[PDB]
């Protein structure tokens, strides 16, 4: 009667490109999204993970340092990975032939200065990339591994704000040479807009433990990513204990009776969401080799044995 | 099956108010609250959240309680309900229920009254203005009160309320000018009824005022005959009450942009 | 008079008593802070001397011969100064009893 | 004794004639104008 | 010969008033903060916990929940709690009395429109929550629980860059009644920067559990600290598991040879700081009651029975 | 003890190292580098992430050893360490050693022109920019190769780059112009041997240009006898120069442009 | 001529060669990209009729008569179309002839 | 055969007699723009 609990409908809906991760902090995002990206990398002919968080941890969960352009993974010949770069474009190196333009080099340097520390400018570039991306197709889809609940909803919410606003400006238009480069980015911003709106083109897949803080802040973003009206018809319930009943100790059957608990309250609360449950793991999923492990298990549904 | 987890979370809310674990409580009325408007059950979210909001208040749970009024006013915008009386005195009570200090209520009557015809004037009914300056009054917030008086369309009660100001904190030389401002401030919002009622009842009422239409204090006479005036829309006659009565409208200087007022509204002035 | 003849005849009597009282009727006292509560203006209604004699000064633009630190420090609020802020807490309460 | 002695043998010794003059004045006007707009707020602040 | 594995430095030194937590997400920083503000409550004459964290927990960690104006902790007297609010201030009901300046009615729209919902909102609302407090000076010391490491950073970088602005700006003062207030703000600004470079005025706590990715997130957010030249000097290792001999089991043994060795390497190198080590617990942290408890092993150095 | 943990670090990463963890050593090469940092151990942090970086090449860790070089610049930067050849030659490997067309060489080299005498010029010592233009030549890089030979101090080896990057890329015609546009663009930067010595070296060895002063191209005896006046320095020989041969200069307009500087820079021609 | 008299005496014949043959020579053709490269200019050095023939009526502002979209849809780039497809590539092969 | 007589031919059924006159030799015009100018990199673009 329930939706499986797996992931097999993000594989089988091919048209899916753009797929988010996100949840409360230390839920795991990254390890996840790793595992999904895998699982992609094994029907789609490309596929990208791009590690939105500034905190970046895909590298640590790869084991594989990765730049801020896209690199095949190690063992991977398909998969893709990189890090949002919070800095502006570099500087190009100076002809120096004529006198440089002040006014301009100035602008460029307060560009590459100002709001590159600015608080907002993470989730900004993140959008830069989106765009890029919406400009170069180059992957089959690509999956974003986000910030927590909070930062993710505000990046969410910038496509439609900014749209807004560019509308706005158009408006305005008729009360020098920007036009046209206005006039360039808004079929862009429409395309980013309406494909994050469409379920047949992007999903979110929220990530939580089954705890009270994690269980209710993966509520209040299901919530917002409904005002939002961002598809997400799927959680990953992750690091669940499961006790072994020959030699139980006290933490495990604690720990396994709370997350029941919480897991219970998940279940009535999440019909019609494919609820797939990742058990914690003794060994660190880090690595080709257990990345892929870890994701075998969350496409098929995992059973203690 | 598929609506089993909505009746299991309802049943598992009610245990948790049985225990007491109030703030678990009110996430289980949000999620609830959520799968409802999911449903388009806007009817029964709202009375859902509006008996969580009195149980909380009943308890203590001020922000809880706080949060749910919230959550009842965005159903409220939402299923775009017609404004109806009940409806009005529901959102008075929680109001009153709220700590007159704390924010929230600030941001919930701004909402209320938005919510309320909020396609002009803040207005709703004015019933709710009333229902909202009442309870201020009876927790002696004078000055919200006042104000909501002013967008209200009750004036008996405003009369006796802006008595009660002037006795308590009003000196003993500004007695007429009280009511002088809350009949000028009226007539700026367009209500002469309201202007007429209230300063009907202040004068009558007052103990410091002499009853009788031939006041003693040029400025009610003044403002009497402004509003005999007013019901005679003659520009003429507005003229000549401001003019001679120029002494006593100074003593307060902002009379004056009221009467610019009052003559474009009720006298074709003008702007 | 002329403004009589707009008005309806059984006004004119009051106003001209109004007219009159408002001749002798001493102007405005300052408003109690409650009555301006209703009013959106941002009007409203110096303890310590050091404070109270720079704003004199420059009000007045004048110029300390010795120094403004030295006037400060000619009395750093010894008892014969507290002479006057007692003189001042005495001033207050006259206030308060002629506004009860 | 009062406040304008004190001030004025006070400020005897450190501004001119016409100086001095005009600094007590000074305080003195803004002193009455002080008085006169006194309201309760201002008794609770001295309070305090 | 190490420094002690307590926070009895933190509580010792009375002269702190800003105290930030901070790490990779879900390690703890929302019940590791609410531990060390209850635990200063006892010794300070009046503690506040501000949840900068778009997703706000302390609600739930203290099983409380809490508007975005301080209020008292249930079950204490001197400890207050509260939520930064993204939204600006609120408008205030118009008069009416008379036809309202649209210009100031649309600037103060967009004001509370726009930037409500822009991705630096957040970090910026619980910057100027900082200037609001730096002018109150109501509570003896504020413990932050800040989001994940990326945002945090950015939050304290934004009072450095916002002081350079402003110093730039005034600098072109002279090249519109607007200079009163930049230089009412200007004296508030250099106070909160110059309160966050001060060892003696505030401190950073880092709490990471022991693995790879918390670890090393952990590294780089203090090497961001040192760069931002903002004191830490201890960390919190949370999460931490200790087999019982007696009857041990596969799951606990594993994740104990785990944690015990990325502790290992955190001891090594985190030299100079205050580690101490918070166990995994079988029951739920939320609470007054269970948090006080956390916060009793908190500050005596925990050890297994 | 203190100190300790240090060399336990050092040791576990030579460990890991070993086992080829590779990406965890980088991450405790990080660390390590900081921790010296802290220390003031400039020059022992610098070596250590120099051969780091060296290894992780030699590994294809392209992306680590990128990053360790960063960390190089980095120690080169804090610490102020004076230009010195050796270093030079050492960032130059690094260069050559990253992969062509990652962005991480655009980082690098931007920063490591930064920082050799990052006062003025963006030039260090322009030993610098000859093993850059070196390195890209051998990798056939061309137009940095150009670039940075026009930004250097080597003509010899910048002449005989260009011949062979006309001779596989510069069409039939374009011969002499390629080597005019260099000289005239070495002109720019003030660097008037330079050109001599490039002029020279690409007459002498193009197999397209017969040797002798007296060129059959008129573009080379312009080009030429701009040289002699520079060295001269009269500006009457420069503007009789221009005219003379203006059907010539303009085969490529921005020529013009180039000589506006020139005579400004060789001549006194005010701006 | 007067010029020579600046520049030294056997500078003089040479220029006057230059001179002559800079009125012969062909002026300079299209440059080569490579040689492009080396100066910061954007510049540089339509395969399909239905966007040429749009440019076409653009630079010399033709109003079609029936419709564009039908001028559009008279070719759909069909064999007798290949045809002018194929002397394309064969013109840019002449092209590359003329510049190996 | 050749283009002139394919667009000629097309262009004598939708065209005014000056207007399709003035077509094709803006077209004929910008071929040999187009020719002229061209280098590799067109040669690449062609071949793709
Ligand atoms: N199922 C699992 N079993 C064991 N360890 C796990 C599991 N899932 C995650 N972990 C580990 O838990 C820690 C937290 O996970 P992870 O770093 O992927 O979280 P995240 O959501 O990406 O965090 P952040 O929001 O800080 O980026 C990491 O060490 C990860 O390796
Ligand atoms: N020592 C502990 N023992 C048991 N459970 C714990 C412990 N520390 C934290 N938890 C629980 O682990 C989950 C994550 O902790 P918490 O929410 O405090 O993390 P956080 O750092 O504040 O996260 P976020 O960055 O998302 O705000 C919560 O359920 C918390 O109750
Ligand atoms: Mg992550
Ligand atoms: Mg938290
Ligand atoms: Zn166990």
């Amino acid at each position: 009667e329930p939706l499986e609990p797996t992931l097999k409908n993000i594989i089988e809906q091919k048209s899916l490109k753009w797929i988010f991760v996100g949840g409360k902090g230390g839920v795991g995002k990254t390890t996840c999204s790793c595992s999904l990206a895998v699982q992609l990398a094994a029907v789609r002919e490309s596929v990208l993970i791009i590690s939105t968080n500034p905190a970046h941890n895909i590298s640590d969960a790869f084991d594989q340092k990765f730049s801020k352009v896209p690199t095949k993974v190690k063992g991977y010949d398909n998969l893709f990975a990189m890090e949002i770069d919070p800095s502006l474009g570099v500087a190009e190196l100076p002809d120096e032939f004529f006198e440089e333009d002040n006014m301009l080099s100035m602008g460029k340097k307060m560009m590459q200065e100002a709001m590159s520390a600015f608080p907002g400018i993470d989730e900004a570039m993140s959008y830069a990339e989106v765009m890029r991306l919406v400009k170069g197709m180059n992957f089959s889809v690509v999956v974003f591994d986000t910030a927590p609940t909070g930062h993710t909803l505000r990046l969410l919410n910038f496509p439609t704000i900014v749209e807004r606003g560019l509308g706005r400006l158009m408006q305005i238009k008729n009360q020098d040479q920007l036009a046209s480069k206005l006039e360039e980015t808004l079929p862009v911003i429409r395309s980013v807009s309406e494909q994050f709106k469409d379920p047949e083109q992007t999903t979110f897949i929220c990530v939580c433990i089954a705890e009270f803080l994690s269980l209710y802040e993966t509520e209040r973003l299901i919530q917002e990513l409904a005002k939002c009206r961002i598809d997400t018809h799927n959680i990953i319930v992750n690091q669940l204990v499961f006790p072994d009943n020959e030699r139980p100790c006290k933490m495990c059957e604690a720990r396994h009776k709370i997350q029941s608990k919480y897991l219970d309250q998940m279940e009535d609360l999440y019909e019609d969401f494919h609820i797939v449950k990742l058990p914690l793991l003794p060994h660190e999923v880090r690595g080709a080799d257990k990345v892929n492990t870890f994701s075998k298990q969350l496409l098929e549904p995992y059973s203690p044995p | 099956r598929n609506r089993g987890g909505v009746q299991r979370v309802e049943g598992k809310l009610r245990a948790s108010v049985e225990k007491g674990d109030y703030y678990e409580a009110h996430q289980m009325y949000r999620t609830l609250f959520f799968r409802y408007m999911s449903q388009s059950k806007h009817t029964e979210a709202r009375e859902l959240m509006y008996s969580g909001a009195l149980l909380f208040f009943s308890h203590g749970q001020q922000n809880s309680a706080a949060d749910l009024s919230m959550l009842v006013l965005e159903s409220l915008e939402k299923a775009e309900v017609e404004v109806a009386d009940e409806l009005l005195e529901n959102l008075a009570k929680v109001f009153s229920l709220m700590d007159p200090n704390s924010p929230e209520r600030v941001t919930f009557v701004s909402r209320a009254l938005k919510w309320s015809s909020g396609g002009s004037g803040k207005l709703g009914h004015p019933r709710l203005h009333q229902l909202l300056a009442l309870t201020l009054w009876k927790e002696q917030n004078y000055c919200e009160s006042r104000y909501h008086f002013l967008h209200s369309a009750d004036g008996e009660g405003c009369a006796n309320m802006l008595v009660e100001y002037s006795t308590s904190r009003g000196f003993r030389s500004e007695v007429d000018m009280f009511v002088a401002q809350a009949v000028l401030q009226f007539l700026c919002l367009k209500n002469k009824s309201s202007a007429s009622v209230v300063f009907t009842t202040y004068t009558q009422k007052h103990p410091s005022i002499e009853d009788g239409p031939p006041f003693v204090e040029p400025l009610l006479n003044f403002i009497w005959f402004l509003l005999l005036a007013v019901d005679g829309g003659k520009l003429t006659v507005f003229t000549v009450l401001c003019e001679q009565y120029q002494p006593s409208l100074r003593r307060d200087p902002m009379y004056n942009e009221y009467l610019d007022r009052i003559g474009q509204l009720f006298f074709g002035v003008p702007p | 008079e002329p403004w009589a003849a707009a008005v309806p005849p059984e006004w004119v009597p009051i106003i001209q008593q109004d007219i009159q009282s408002q001749r002798k009727v001493k102007p405005q006292p300052p408003l109690s802070d409650a009555y301006l509560s209703g009013m959106p203006a941002k009007r409203r209604k110096q303890l310590l001397l050091s404070e109270a004699v720079s704003r004199a000064a420059k009000a007045a633009g004048a110029r300390p011969l010795t120094s403004p630190e030295s006037l400060s420090r000619d009395l750093e609020a010894p008892e014969v100064q507290e002479s006057y802020r007692q003189q001042l807490r005495s001033d207050i309460q006259k206030r308060l009893q002629e506004d009860p | 004794p009062q406040v304008w002695q004190l001030i004025s043998k006070v400020l005897a010794r450190h501004f001119s004639a016409a100086d001095a003059s005009r600094v007590l004045e000074q305080l003195q006007r803004d002193y009455e104008r002080s008085l006169s707009r006194l309201t309760l707020d201002d008794i609770e602040r001295l309070a305090s």
